[PDB]
């Protein structure tokens, strides 16, 4: 019995999708709802919408950008090409919004339901889609991402400490650099690390939630997991003690790398994906590895959050779009018969609300 | 022109 | 429904 | 100085 539900959603090939255009730069996945693909029939350049609820019936429509990446919850899409930038509601047939940069934009995202990131080579912006906003710098890069090829950026729930990732080849091997911004106090701190998210998390005794930043780095010492409070913790809370504990790569898969990080608030876990296709869960709270396995055979390239589950969902280079989740039923007598650690288990079973620890 | 056509 | 690879 |  597994401790995770494991399934593959889609064959993106089934659905006439070229094999040369999912990849990182043309296959775009901000929300478990839509897959966007850049493809070229002839001469004209066309995105490709899959809605996930309905995969069987894309939406093809003619672009001429080097970019497309869909709304998190609507059929909003957000389209560039060098320094323009436009978004459309695709059912209104409308453009709602367009800016002209003064610097491409190597890299963007959805970090909210209604707000763009945009990076540049220099800096990092907010673009808002309420009323009549412009785009806002957040923060100017810092030299240590110079080079890098910019693979995420992404925010905790209030948007005041903002992490962007980058990764270059340094000494044979890719070499993860992020930077920490505090919006509050304007100050960056530069961080060797992979893949990261942030987490809200109510400790027992504490009045308000923790804002935690986690991150996974294979460095020169090895696979590392850092779970940390950022900020000052709010008045009346005792401090998250910070955590740090190995994360495991085979003889094997020397060169593999962790590659994406998603957190489950409805069982305070983390979901770490590596670029070879293994899955890690850790608990949040105390750094504990639950469960390592392999689900793909190919890089995945693109994660979001699998909402229903409050799992991961993703997409390997051959097309397969997948998901991991908790299995509820079956976490609590894992971690207690398998790993032997009833005090986790129990744990977890009253944390979460989870059955099996009746018996431990 | 725009950057999809609708 | 599926099996990791391991 | 640091923020973690």
């Amino acid at each position: 019995i597994l401790p995770i539900r494991f399934q593959e959603h889609l064959q993106l090939q089934n659905l006439g999708i070229n094999p040369a255009n999912i990849g990182f730069s043309t296959l775009t996945m901000e929300s478990d709802k839509f897959i966007c693909i850049r493809e070229k029939v002839g001469e004209q350049a066309q995105v490709v919408i899959i809605d996930m609820n309905d995969p069987s019936n894309p939406i093809r429509r003619p672009i001429s950008a080097d970019s497309a990446i869909m709304n998190p919850a609507s059929k909003v899409i957000a389209l560039k090409a060098g320094k323009t930038l436009q978004i459309f509601n695709i059912e209104m047939k409308s453009k709602m919004k367009a800016h002209t940069m003064t610097d491409d934009v190597t890299f963007w995202k959805w970090i909210s339901l209604n707000t763009v990131a945009l990076v540049t080579d220099n800096a990092v912006y907010h673009w808002s889609m309420e009323g009549e906003s412009q785009p806002v710098k957040m923060f100017d890069r810092h030299s240590s991402l110079a080079g890098c090829q910019i693979i995420n950026y992404r925010t905790d729930a209030k948007q005041k400490w903002l992490l962007l990732t980058g990764i270059s080849a340094q000494q044979n091997r890719v070499v993860g650099a992020m930077q920490l911004y505090s919006v509050d106090r304007k100050v960056s701190q530069p961080i060797e690390g992979h893949a990261a998210s942030f987490a809200q998390f109510k400790m027992e005794g504490n009045a308000e939630e923790s804002t935690l930043f986690c991150f996974a780095v294979r460095g020169q010492a090895g696979g590392k997991l850092h779970i940390i409070e950022v900020g000052t913790p709010p008045t009346g809370n005792q401090p998250f003690p910070k955590k740090a504990v190995d994360v495991f790569f085979p003889p094997e898969a020397q060169n593999d790398f962790p590659v994406a990080m998603q957190i489950s608030e409805k069982h305070d876990v983390v979901f770490l994906i590596t670029k070879y296709g293994y899955i890690h869960l850790y608990d949040l709270e105390t750094g504990t590895c639950i469960y390592m396995n392999r689900i793909s055979g190919e890089t995945i390239f693109v994660t979001a959050p699998h909402e229903a589950t409050a799992g991961i969902i993703g997409v390997n280079r051959k097309g397969q779009v997948l998901s991991v989740c908790v299995e509820e039923e079956n976490i609590i007598p894992y971690i207690t018969n398998v790993l032997q650690n009833p005090d986790l288990a129990l744990r977890m079973a009253v944390r979460n609300n989870l059955a099996g620890a009746e018996e431990l | 022109l725009p950057l999809l056509e609708s």
